[PDB]
């Protein structure tokens, strides 16, 4: 309360929501043990030359599956709108 | 009547103090008062795994 003045203070609600410390609590740990049953660390990470080599490859990769799903998703958005899609009839 | 020596030692800028002062200084005993989020909160548990290969 006190919104707006020079007695402004934290409302109960805000009060309660910072004794929320969810100590102990590990909600999340889930996902990090079955990422690190995919070796991605002691395979790659770990060496700085394989490291580096997981950016590349990965990045080569990774870029050209990207375009080509987005190119996907395009030709589909606009289908029927796209000059590959209406072939031209010539005039008799 | 005092002995001039005395007088001006008295004057020294270290003999004055604020009224109040000690009454009203804050006294820290730490930079993250209770009730503040540290690192006793945020620690995980540890049984947790590995958060490197993340």
């Amino acid at each position: 309360s006190g919104f707006g003045t020079s007695y402004a203070h934290d409302p109960k609600w805000i009060e309660d929501w910072m004794a929320r410390k969810r100590v102990g609590v590990d909600r999340m740990d889930w996902f990090f043990r079955a990422f690190n049953r995919l070796r991605l660390y002691e395979l790659f990470f770990k060496s700085t030359p394989r490291f580096y080599a997981f950016m590349v490859i990965g990045g080569l990769l990774g870029s050209y599956y990207w375009s080509r799903f987005w190119e996907q998703y395009w030709i589909r958005v606009n289908k029927g709108r796209l000059y590959k899609d209406v072939p031209y009839v010539y005039p008799p | 009547g005092e002995p001039a020596i005395q007088s001006i030692a008295r004057f020294n800028p270290d003999n004055f103090r604020p009224v109040g002062y000690a009454e009203n200084i804050p006294c820290p005993d730490t930079c993250v008062p209770e009730g503040h989020l540290d690192f006793r909160h945020t620690r995980l548990p540890t049984w947790h795994a590995d958060r490197r290969p993340f």
